[PDB]
RNA sequence: GGCCCAUUCGGGUCUUGUAAUUGGAAUGAGUACAAUGUAAAUACCUUAACGAGGAACAAUUGGAGGGCAAGUCUGGUGCCAG
RNA sequence: GAGUCCCAUAACCUUUGUACCCCAGAGUGAGAAA
């Protein structure tokens, strides 16, 4: 992690100063621990996934759009043609 | 349920069960080989 | 007014026994009172058929409290001798049962009878 | 309490299992007025191009958008009240009739919508499975019907 | 062709099952409660305007 | 995929530290280098601002706060 | 799953007098009016509170309609607490009962049923509830029983007839307030099987419009139930427009 | 057959998926020739309605239609006017094939086991081998399909690998 | 009037002159208040004054 | 009736065996408005005569 | 974990996945004792024996995307971009 | 100074003793006897 030297960190102003049961019990307490660290692994291997789609989402979705933008194009080429 | 097995908390119950604890004891074994790396 | 209600004519008797005879054969029936009680409660049942002159009749007039109560439709027949023969058991059957397919072939069959029932009753 | 609506039970996808013979088909108020213009009866038409018969419904709102309309077309509102045509109620106040219909189909999912108005088919073409029926050339033309 | 076409079903009742919950014969058994959740704050009624 | 063979898309291995470099560690990769770039100037740029976020500071700035802290 | 000797949270749901039993699964519950005992076998919670032992019965959507309803997200139940509500089709009390736990000791529940087979469990159910006056009586003539009726705030209707729709004008107009609460069960089977289920749907709910009730919600009963809806709507006598 | 009129529309394209499925159909092909047939039997029914009632081409035609359209099995008996003809839909004929019935009678457990026993030369109907799958089954035709004698299923001996397996257990 | 009506050819009063019946070319028979600003509920002593 | 033995492997058959006629013989009286024992006499009777032959 | 919707953020749904192992049946192309067929003969149909797990008894055609190097080329405002 | 107000008149676990049990469950559904 970042170290700030301490000369830098006295001559801050006031906002931003960096502040610087046993045997069953134990394995009831090990075991919550143990699942919440299941959860939030799980959560975020689930949610990095979907950004995985995102990306891949986005870029087919911009093919459609520039695909759309450019069709449109030439159909005000051809009306504005007659007029 | 048996009478024995009935108990004053979820966690007792869960706890009561072989197989959920051996699955959470490998997977959770397996996070910090990815976690301690 | 009897306890037996109601009871199907000579004709209409005719086409159920029909869907019975067949449905045998299609493993689609289930036969004798404790299968009608056991379908109506999983309501996998189309419809019950029931004989009138069972002794004593009372013996199966608990089916149609289940089948109202699970809007089944039913209905009583004059012989339970001549269903066993229909259901191709050795033996009489006071009370029979037809599962619920709609992939079974006869499924315009059992649908024809069922509408005329609803009428009946 | 965020609500958000459950697609059709009719609906597998983009295909309407749920539509068969005979059809219903809602009918706008253009459709009247090219229908007159192109000398095709409101019935034949529709069971020769859809090869079924077929149910029309004027709505309340498309009934009173006829009568608006003027002397110049009182005989478009005279074909509209032929019996074979039924007449749908409605419960909303405005006359609007473009919104009612769309109101319905998104709704109940039997009804054809025939209508030529640029406005509403894109829209109807946007809710899944409703098939979209119109007068072109010398007959109707059904786009959205699997059954054709 | 057949055997393709018959994964292609399958496959997509599968999705069509996402898209929508499809009817399975009801309850089988003793009833074990909502599997996934109930969600309090939801609706899913198509609403006359 | 258009007017390309399977073998014109084929899969090139990475190698490895020569063993007698084996001691000092693992061969660094340009996705190796990327993070440790990223992180460098992730971290001087918030060291900048809190430079400049110091030097600006008025000696006569009061808040409340400083009875108690 | 939802096993005796087994612990659940239960919680209040959005819909006043009704509830939710969480755990390993969550179920559907309201609170009984008659502790110690189950109408027709369902699952019961007993929770000690200040000590007092108070119970709740567990709903079945797979059983009962209306609470398959609101497990489809039924956006407006006026059924709800000091309320009383006209259930027409009191086969039992498989759903009745549950009806009378959320309208609670303060409302009532006129429950309506022809046959007598029913009605006899109807009676046994409805007296352990004195909330419930079980009117066993054909629904299609309301001026027979208009004597046992007063003002109901909301009428339900699981009565499956090919004429419900006049069924429900009828008994809506003696008794149902105005902007009263009406909730229909439809089946399509059981009014027109030659059409699909859809078209009969929107027929029925014109059918409710011309009879000066406002459909406000319709919700289809999958995956408990094939070929239904729950419809909601406001009696406006005043107008619907 | 013909090609229809839209062959891309989504909603086509799922109601072939659909079709296919539910019935296993090997192509698009056999669901066009069937709707060949519809559209061919609807128009007929429908050039017959636009005559006037009592008209003697009427009567005659549409009642010798309504009675083919009831011995194929597709029209039901109580259902004999042509408007129920023009009501008809595909699905009808399609479960008129013989795999369904092989199906639904239970001799096969599903639509691609029905096809296989059917091409197998496993089912006869009547005195006749039948390995034609579009094969169209009438009311009388449907009782009477069973396993053909010759087959392994339907009375004869062991197939070949039954009896080689057999054998070699044998030794 | 209005633009729904296109020829009166009927007219008539209630006859408790509380309302005005119209019948045109257009195929409607319309009603009318006799006067527009009243209404027919029962008013109280008070409103009546 | 299984928790207390109100019934109560030739032991058991008699057991699935009697209970059918106690079921039988609650619907004959349950929906009978004024119950004989006629029927619960024969019924007994029948019993017996399978208790003799197992 | 899979799947669906959604420009956006996010939202919605539950028996799924195997790029894992394994069992016994069915039979066609074929190869063929034959017979039949035919002026004769081919072919068709019928039918002894053999004839399937990579059932290697190894149908295609077209389209949409990835990703990988101590590799190579090119423009730049390091570490980028094509 | 300090929770009576969750029955130490009790709950739970262990040992001993007594009496019974070792079938399916949303039970299966045509054999049995010879």
């Amino acid at each position: 992690g970042l170290k700030v030297p301490k000369a830098v960190q006295k001559e801050l102003p006031f906002k931003s100063q960096i502040h610087q049961l046993g045997g069953d019990e134990k394995k009831a307490r090990s075991f919550i621990q143990k699942v919440l660290t299941i959860s939030k692994a799980k959560d975020s291997k689930r949610k990095e996934q979907k950004a995985s789609q995102r990306k891949e989402r986005l870029k087919k979705l911009a093919k459609m759009e520039e695909e759309k933008s450019q069709r449109d194009k030439e159909k005000k080429k051809e009306y504005f043609a007659q007029n | 349920m048996n009478r024995k097995e009935r108990k004053s908390t979820i966690l007792e119950t869960l706890m009561g069960d072989e197989a959920s604890n051996k699955y959470f004891k490998r997977k959770y074994n397996e996070i910090q080989e990815k976690s301690t790396s | 007014n009897p306890k037996a209600f109601p009871l199907a004519d000579a004709a209409l008797t005719q086409q159920i026994l029909d869907v019975v005879q067949q449905a045998a054969n299609l493993r689609q029936l289930k036969k004798g009172a404790n299968e009608a009680t056991k379908t109506l409660n999983r309501g996998i049942s189309e419809f019950i058929i029931m004989a009138a002159d069972c002794e004593p009749i009372e013996i199966l007039l608990h089916l149609p409290l289940l089948c109202e109560d699970k809007n089944v439709p039913y209905v009583f027949v004059p012989s339970r001798v001549a269903l066993g023969r229909a259901c191709g058991v050795s033996r009489p059957v006071i009370a029979a049962s037809i599962t619920t397919n709609d992939a079974s072939a006869i499924k315009t069959q059992i649908y024809a009878v069922k509408d005329k029932i609803e009428t009946l009753l | 309490t965020r609500n958000i609506p459950q697609v059709s039970s009719a609906l597998f996808f983009q295909y309407n299992q749920a539509i068969k013979p005979p059809y219903q088909v809602l009918i706008d108020t253009n459709f009247i007025n090219f229908s007159i213009q192109k000398k095709v009866d409101i019935v034949r038409g529709m069971m020769d191009c859809l090869l079924a018969k077929c149910n029309p419904l004027i709505t309340d709102c498309v009934m009173a958008e006829l009568e608006k309309l003027g002397p110049k077309y009182r005989i478009a509102l005279k074909l509209a009240r032929d019996p074979r045509i039924k007449r749908l109620s409605c419960s909303h106040k405005g006359t609007y009739a473009d919104d009612c219909l769309v109101h319905r189909v998104l709704q109940h999912k039997c009804y054809i919508v025939a209508t030529n108005d640029a406005g509403l088919k894109q829209r109807i073409r946007k809710i899944p499975g409703i098939p979209l029926m119109s007068v072109g050339g010398h007959a109707y033309v059904i786009e959205k019907l699997p059954d054709v | 062709s057949r055997v393709k076409k018959r994964k292609k079903y399958q496959k997509a009742q599968k999705k069509l099952k996402s898209v929508r919950a499809v009817y399975s014969g009801g309850q089988s058994g003793v009833y074990e409660g909502e599997k996934t959740g109930i969600k309090k704050g939801l609706t899913r009624s198509v609403k006359f305007k | 995929a258009k007017l390309v063979h399977d073998v014109q898309k084929k899969q090139h291995r990475e190698r490895s530290q020569l063993t007698s470099r084996s001691r000092y560690g693992f061969l660094e990769k340009h996705k190796d280098y990327v993070k440790r770039a990223q992180d460098f100037h992730r971290k001087q740029s918030t060291l900048k601002v809190l430079r400049e976020k110091a030097k600006e500071r008025n000696p006569d700035e009061y808040y409340h706060a400083m009875h108690s802290r | 799953g939802a096993r005796g000797g087994a612990k659940v949270v239960i919680e209040p749901h959005r819909h006043a007098g009704v509830y939710i039993a969480r755990g390993k699964e969550d179920l559907l519950v309201t609170k009984n009016m008659a502790p110690g005992e189950s109408v027709y076998g369902e699952k019961r919670i007993s929770v000690e509170e200040p000590p007092t032992k108070v119970e709740y019965r567990v709903w079945n959507p797979f059983r009962s309609k209306l609470a398959a309803g609101i497990m489809g997200g039924l956006d407006e139940l006026f059924i709800a607490p000091g309320k009383k509500v006209l259930y027409l089709g009191a086969a039992s009390g498989t759903s009745v009962s549950h009806v009378s736990d959320v309208v609670g000791p303060e409302g009532v529940v006129y429950a309506v049923e022809f046959s007598h087979r029913p009605g006899r469990e109807l009676i046994s159910m409805a007296k352990k509830r004195p909330n419930i006056i079980p009117i066993i009586e054909d629904a299609r003539h309301p001026q027979k029983y208009r004597m046992l009726i007063g003002m109901v705030d909301c009428v339900f209707a699981d009565v499956a007839q090919p004429d419900q729709a006049r069924i429900i004008a009828l008994n809506s107009h003696m008794f149902l307030k105005d902007q009263g609460g009406v909730v229909i069960s439809i089946k399509a089977n059981c009014i027109d099987s030659t059409v699909d289920a859809e078209t009969v749907f929107a027929r029925e709910v014109q059918k409710l419009r011309e009879e000066r009730i406002k459909p406000l919600e319709q919700l289809t009963l999958e995956p408990y139930e094939r070929d239904h809806c729950i419809v909601v709507g406001r009696y406006m006598r005043s107008g619907l427009k | 057959y013909s090609t229809p009129k839209r062959p891309y529309e989504s909603s086509r394209l799922d109601a072939e998926l659909k079709l296919a499925g539910e019935f296993g159909l090997k192509n698009k092909k056999e669901i066009y020739r069937i709707s060949f047939q519809l559209s061919k039997i609807r128009r007929a029914a429908r050039d017959l309605l636009t005559r006037d009632e009592k008209d003697p081409k009427r009567l005659f035609e549409g009642n010798a239609l309504i009675r083919r359209l009831v011995r194929v099995g597709v029209l039901s008996e109580d259902k004999k006017k042509l408007d129920y003809v023009l009501a008809l839909k595909v699905e009808d004929f399609l479960e008129r094939r013989l795999q369904t019935q092989v199906y639904k009678l239970g001799l096969a457990k599903s639509v691609h086991h029905a096809r296989v026993l059917i091409t197998q030369r496993h089912i006869a109907v009547g005195k006749q081998i039948v390995n034609i799958p579009s094969f169209m089954v009438r009311l009388d035709s449907e009782k009477h399909i069973d396993f053909a004698p010759t087959s392994p299923f339907g009375g004869a001996r062991p197939g070949r690998v039954a009896r080689r397996n057999a054998a070699r257990k044998a030794e | 009037h209005t633009k729904r009506m296109q020829h009166v050819f009927q007219v008539k009063y209630s006859m408790d002159s509380k309302y005005i019946i119209s019948g045109s070319d257009d195929g409607n028979v319309r009603l009318w208040r006799s006067k527009a600003w009243e209404r027919s509920n029962v008013k109280t002593t008070r409103e009546k004054n | 009736g299984a928790e207390k033995a109100l019934f109560r492997k030739n032991k058991g058959r008699i057991s699935r065996y009697l209970a059918n006629k106690c079921s039988m013989a609650s619907r004959i009286d349950n929906y009978s408005e004024e119950p004989s024992n006629v029927f619960g006499s024969v019924l007994k009777k029948q019993v017996e005569q399978r208790l003799e032959f197992y």
